[PDB]
């Protein structure tokens, strides 16, 4: 627990996903614009 | 490798096409979406992926990822290509030796 | 930064906690928490360890100032005896030993005398030492005696006495470390630290470790 | 199993029936019963010595294939693997496999610094547990490092632990037979192995190397 | 030290207003024109030597790396001194980042100026509003998204980490001030004159060649 | 004398012996200046590995100059008299001759040599750790009986006043040993040369 931060992580630090991308699907990173 | 071949290119040219096709249409005969993307049974000897898990969803990503990194290096390559008139370690050469 | 108690500095930084021995409770100086080879598990091997330890970082300030000084006051002619390790067959030479150049000073010619002298006088100290207890009124302990050896009474607050000691064995382990390169670099470089220092100075990048890296190639 | 309890096979044999130290019970991987110099009576040592043996066994198996490959490559010159790391110095440095361009390393401080940087941060999160696991196993983690689950039954496991630590074991005694014999001889070891097969009865140690080691 | 009533001013024993109390960090209570006096002035005073303290440290490492690359023969580029490093797009074959040909081979100084133009107006807006790399909550010390490495996660840590950024970036801006002024005297490189001065420190400086020629 | 706490100490008359340190075991002077002793098992290890190899040590020094003497006493030829050079003659053409004498060995293979030392050596090595023909229930480090035909060590007195010889003799032995050893690193002669 040292040496790092502790931090869904998306293709931006802050952004939204998508309605249509849930995340269920394997490379799912809510990118879509 | 070096290695003259016993074929034509006449002949090499309609056996590709004769067995992609082949391939493709023996591919294009699944219904299920999801075994569309993976088929298994045949295509997975080793069972490492083939039931539902926390372990097959890792690879699925690793594949993802390598799938996409690939498809974007190959882009490079081509580019490359285009501009420099070089491969891939021809890239590389002309890279170094150029400081 | 406090040097005692669970809160102590330790040799990982972040990463100590996870290697930290259970019997390495920081109730001595210089305790960093650094035991990954279990080897003084025991609670007397630790203690030997420590006046061991102690014994071997007191050696290794002496050597490294003995080593740094001569050199420097070189104020003084000696030649080939400026180097540390060189001014062992000084004696021999029908010169003697011209302390800080002064033929009058010891003018040492033999070898047997000044050997015997410091074996008596020296296994007289050492058995002394390892007794404990003698001509000289001390305060018991063993490892900091201070009853004769201080004669300026630094040692009298005890919290002055465990930053002292603290910073004893800090700077004796670095002449540890100091003296541990002295001796490699000798069998390497065959060249005093001084003009070691300097010929990096000159050049660091190419006058580096790695610079003499092949001269120990073994050939067929 | 048989690796495992009273029955399990002793490092001299029959002969070692009776030359059993009490505290080797036998539940840990590769116990033989070889202590006769009673450097672990203590549990603590005993567990410590376990992971240092591990750890070396890990680095062992890799440094001597790391040792061997290199020279059975026409690309790299059949180079010795004592003498690969001055060719950084080399008027053309480092290229993997002799392939021109793919690295060329040519400074010898970066390499340093990046290497001490990075086994430094992983060798931290090892010790103390980090990002690729925490709470795990000082020694076997797994999670992580078993993408495959190759040690999911524990008999698995077990057996897979003995064979890694008897291979870990071989490949110490090679390492220590690379370095004794790079000494001595002064080439590398493929090549000594191919000397050696050439002409067995003529090229070996004491025809060449040992009337004249004193 | 360095915080509450007790820390070290910046006069030592020889040493302040009212509303330096010692809670920011970097404050030796040196204020004495007067112009912190208000407090929106002083937080306004505080953000802008933090952004400059960061912009000059960059500019310094800048300014040092490119010429002592090339003096040491690690590369050759078309102008090594920072202040003659502006003039190399309109050399023959423009700039080329490192001295290689395949790696920038900027030609245009208009495309460039659009570039920079864009991007940075569009990241400061960002900054004082929050975009895509977070939403602001502290103006000068984002965080999250901008540390990565969790350094800054102890409080205590983050105080100290604080008062190191100040002091460095101060002294970056001194040296920056030193360059310039430098460059519009010596009229050479600065490790140029570094080397020169370590050459010959007795007869080499600026009293010797230039303190006389000033006027 | 040499046992209890009467016992004379590594320090002559300081004598502070550490507290596990009581002299019952015979050659106890209270030199454990490294604590490495402090547990009971790897104290008695030690003293197995000392009384090993301080027999070893004797055996070793008497065989490393006595056909070095014998040679310089002008009794026979030997192919090299000094003891760290006796892995030389195998490899000269007359081979390994028994004081010179061809007709004792004549010893030409170096492989069967070392066969024949594994195999016996390791056979040997296996009944004094687990017990063979030559007694099974008895001491591992005195185990008496076969291999003390004289029965000099029968009573209990004379017994550890031996035992301390054989210890004491046999750190002196180890002293001899490393001399021999760096003497002739350094001088690369032999030792009785060095002697004389
Ligand atoms: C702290 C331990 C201690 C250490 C580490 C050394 C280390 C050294 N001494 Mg010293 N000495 C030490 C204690 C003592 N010495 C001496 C008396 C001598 C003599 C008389 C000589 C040395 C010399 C040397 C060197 C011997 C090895 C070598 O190969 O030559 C290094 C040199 C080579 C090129 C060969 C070596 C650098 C010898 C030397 O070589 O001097 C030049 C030398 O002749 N030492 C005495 C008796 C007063 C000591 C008492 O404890
Ligand atoms: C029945 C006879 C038998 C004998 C005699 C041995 C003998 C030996 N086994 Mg073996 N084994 C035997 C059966 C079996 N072993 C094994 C499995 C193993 C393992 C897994 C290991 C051994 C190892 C060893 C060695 C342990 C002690 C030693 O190193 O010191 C013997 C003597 C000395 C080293 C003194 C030599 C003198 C000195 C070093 C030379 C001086 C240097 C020069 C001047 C240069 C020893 C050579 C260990 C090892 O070290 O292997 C290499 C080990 O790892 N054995 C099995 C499987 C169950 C056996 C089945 O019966
Ligand atoms: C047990 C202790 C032992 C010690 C300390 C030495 C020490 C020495 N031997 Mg000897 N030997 C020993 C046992 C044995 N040697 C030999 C056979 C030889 C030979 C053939 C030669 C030496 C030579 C030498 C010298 C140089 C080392 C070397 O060549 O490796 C040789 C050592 C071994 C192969 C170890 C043997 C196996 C191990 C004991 C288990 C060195 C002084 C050389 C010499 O004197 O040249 C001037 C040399 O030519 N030794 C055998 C027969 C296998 C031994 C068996 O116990
Ligand atoms: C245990 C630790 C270990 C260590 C410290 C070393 C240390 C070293 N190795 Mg060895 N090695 C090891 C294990 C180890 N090796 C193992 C297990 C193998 C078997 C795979 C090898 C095989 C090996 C080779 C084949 C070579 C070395 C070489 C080197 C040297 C530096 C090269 C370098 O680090 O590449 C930088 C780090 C890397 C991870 C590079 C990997 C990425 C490359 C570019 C990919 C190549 C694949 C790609 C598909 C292209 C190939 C196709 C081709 C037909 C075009 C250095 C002496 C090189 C040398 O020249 O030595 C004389 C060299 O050529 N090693
Ligand atoms: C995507 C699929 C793919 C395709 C279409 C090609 C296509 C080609 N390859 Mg490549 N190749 C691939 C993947 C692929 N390769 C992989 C994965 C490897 C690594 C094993 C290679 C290694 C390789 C070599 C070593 C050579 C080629 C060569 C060639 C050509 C001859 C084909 C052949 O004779 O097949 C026969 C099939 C059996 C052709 C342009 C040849 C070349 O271009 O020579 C001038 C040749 O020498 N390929
Ligand atoms: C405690 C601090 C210390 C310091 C300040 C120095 C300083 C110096 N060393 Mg020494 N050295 C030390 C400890 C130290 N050493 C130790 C512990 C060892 C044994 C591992 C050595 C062995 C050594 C060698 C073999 C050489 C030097 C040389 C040098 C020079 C630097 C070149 C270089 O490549 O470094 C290499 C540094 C290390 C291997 C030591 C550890 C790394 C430190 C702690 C970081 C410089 C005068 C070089 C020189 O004299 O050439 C002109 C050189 O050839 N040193
Ligand atoms: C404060 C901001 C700052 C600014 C405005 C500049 C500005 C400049 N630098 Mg400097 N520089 C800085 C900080 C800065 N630098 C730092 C911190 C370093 C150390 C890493 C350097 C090291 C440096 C080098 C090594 C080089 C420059 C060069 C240049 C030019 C950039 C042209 C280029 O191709 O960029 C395009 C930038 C990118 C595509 C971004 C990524 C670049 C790498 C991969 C990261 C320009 C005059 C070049 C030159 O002409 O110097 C004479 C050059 O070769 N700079
Ligand atoms: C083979 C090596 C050897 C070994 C294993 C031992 C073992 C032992 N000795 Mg002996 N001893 C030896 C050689 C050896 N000795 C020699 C050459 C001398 C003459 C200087 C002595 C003289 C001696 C004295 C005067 C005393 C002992 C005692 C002891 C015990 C104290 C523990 C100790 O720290 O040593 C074991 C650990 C090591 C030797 C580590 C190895 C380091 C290498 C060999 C250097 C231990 C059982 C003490 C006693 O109580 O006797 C029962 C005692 O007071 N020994
Ligand atoms: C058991 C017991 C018991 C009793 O009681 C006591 C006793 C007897 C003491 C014990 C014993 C012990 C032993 C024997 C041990 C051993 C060890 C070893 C040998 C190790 C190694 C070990 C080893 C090791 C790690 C090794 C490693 C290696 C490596 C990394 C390498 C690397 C590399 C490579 C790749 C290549 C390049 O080019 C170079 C380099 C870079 C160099
Ligand atoms: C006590 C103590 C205490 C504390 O606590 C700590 C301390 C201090 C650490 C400790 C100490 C210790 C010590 C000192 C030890 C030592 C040892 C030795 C030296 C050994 C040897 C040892 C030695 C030995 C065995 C030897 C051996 C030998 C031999 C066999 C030989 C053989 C041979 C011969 C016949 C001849 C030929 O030609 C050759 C050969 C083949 C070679
Ligand atoms: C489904 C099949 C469809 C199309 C296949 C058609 C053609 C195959 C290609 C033939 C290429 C012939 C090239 C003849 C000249 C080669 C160069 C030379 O030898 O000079």
């Amino acid at each position: 627990g040292a040496g790092y931060r502790q931090y869904d992580a998306l293709w931006l630090p802050n952004t939204e996903r998508p309605a249509w991308l849930d995340g269920s699907l394997p490379g799912d990173r809510g990118f879509d614009p | 490798a070096g290695i003259d071949l016993p074929f034509d290119i006449y002949t090499l040219a309609v056996l590709n096409s004769v067995l992609m096709g082949x391939v493709e249409l023996f591919r294009n005969s699944e219904l299920d979406p999801e075994r569309r993307c993976y088929p298994g049974g045949a295509f997975d000897p080793l069972n490492l992926a083939s039931d539902d898990s926390e372990r097959t969803q890792k690879l699925r990503e690793a594949e993802i990822k390598h799938a996409r990194l690939a498809m974007v290096s190959f882009l490079g390559y081509t580019v490359q290509a285009w501009y420099t008139g070089e491969g891939a370690l021809g890239s590389l050469n002309k890279f170094a030796n150029g400081f | 930064v406090e040097f005692y108690g669970p809160d102590r500095a330790k040799w990982l930084g972040p990463f100590s906690e996870g290697s930290v021995p259970s019997y390495l409770k920081g109730e001595f100086p210089g305790d960093y928490g650094w035991d990954t080879a279990g080897l003084s598990a025991d609670p007397e091997t630790f203690a030997r360890y420590r006046e061991i330890e102690v014994i071997h970082a007191r050696w290794a300030m002496l050597g490294a100032l003995g080593c740094l000084t001569p050199e420097l006051l070189q104020a003084a002619d000696f030649g080939e005896a400026a180097v540390w390790f060189k001014a062992g067959a000084s004696i021999f030479n029908e010169d003697g030993l011209n302390y800080l150049g002064n033929p009058s000073l010891i003018h040492a010619q033999s070898i047997v005398a000044v050997l015997l002298t410091q074996l008596v006088i020296m296994g007289a100290a050492e058995a002394y030492r390892y007794s404990g207890e003698g001509p000289v009124e001390t305060s018991g302990d063993s490892l900091y005696p201070g009853g004769f050896f201080d004669p300026l009474g630094l040692a009298d607050d005890p919290d002055t006495l465990a930053e002292l000691k603290v910073k004893e064995i800090k700077n004796g382990r670095l002449a540890m470390f100091s003296m541990f390169g002295f001796f490699v670099q000798g069998l390497v470089t065959g060249k005093s630290p001084l003009e070691n220092l300097a010929d990096h100075l000159a050049e660091p990048s190419v006058n580096n470790g790695f610079a003499s890296a092949t001269k120990f190639l073994p050939l067929p | 199993s048989q690796w495992y309890g009273p029955d399990r096979p002793k490092f001299l044999g029959p002969y070692s029936t009776n030359f059993v130290p009490s505290y080797l019970t036998g539940e840990f991987p590769g116990d033989y019963g070889w202590d006769t110099s009673g450097l672990s009576a203590d549990p603590a040592t005993f567990a410590r010595y376990r992971e240092i043996e591990v750890i070396h066994a890990r680095w062992a198996m890799l440094g001597a294939l790391g040792c061997v490959v290199p020279e059975l490559l026409d690309g790299t010159n059949h180079i010795a693997w004592f003498k690969a790391g001055a060719e950084i110095f080399g008027d053309d440095g480092i290229q993997y496999l002799g392939i021109p361009g793919l690295i060329n390393a040519k400074s010898i401080v970066a390499t340093l610094i990046v290497q001490v940087v990075l086994m430094s941060y992983v060798e931290g999160y090892r010790v103390n547990g980090g990002p690729a696991g925490t709470g795990l196993d000082a020694v076997y983690p797994g999670g992580n490092f078993d993408p495959l689950g190759l040690a999911d039954d524990p008999d698995t496991l077990a057996e897979l632990k003995v064979k890694e630590i008897k291979n870990g074991r071989l490949a110490m005694l090679s390492m220590f037979g690379f370095f004794i014999q790079a000494i001595v001889t002064g080439e590398g070891p493929i090549k000594n192995l191919n000397d050696h097969l050439a002409d067995a009865s003529a090229n070996n140690f004491y025809a060449l190397y040992a009337k004249n080691l004193a | 030290e360095f915080y509450g009533p007790d820390r070290v001013k910046f006069l030592g024993p020889f040493s302040t207003p009212s509303y330096l109390k010692g809670e920011y960090p970097g404050d030796y209570g040196w204020d004495t024109a007067g112009l912190s006096a208000d407090p929106e002035t002083f937080a306004r005073y505080r953000e802008l030597e933090v952004i400059h303290a960061r912009w000059a440290m960059l500019g310094a490492l800048g300014c040092v790396t490119p010429e002592l690359l090339q003096r040491n023969g690690a590369a050759n580029f078309g102008e090594a001194v920072w202040f003659k490093a502006g003039a190399q797009i309109f050399q023959e074959g423009g700039l080329d980042y490192l001295g290689n040909p395949n790696l920038v081979h900027a030609q245009s100084i208009v495309a460039i100026l659009l570039t920079q133009v864009v991007l940075m107006g569009l990241i400061e807006g960002y900054r004082v509003n929050g975009g895509p790399a977070g939403e602001v909550v502290d103006p000068i010390y984002p965080g999250e998204a901008f540390d990565p490495l969790g350094l800054a996660d102890d409080p205590d840590t983050l105080a100290e980490l604080k008062v190191k950024e100040i002091k460095n970036g101060r002294l970056a801006m001194v040296s920056m001030f030193g360059f310039f002024i430098q460059a519009i005297v010596t009229g050479k490189g600065p490790v140029q004159n570094l080397s020169d001065h370590l050459a010959s420190p007795s007869t080499d400086n600026f009293y010797s060649l230039y303190a006389k020629t000033l006027a």
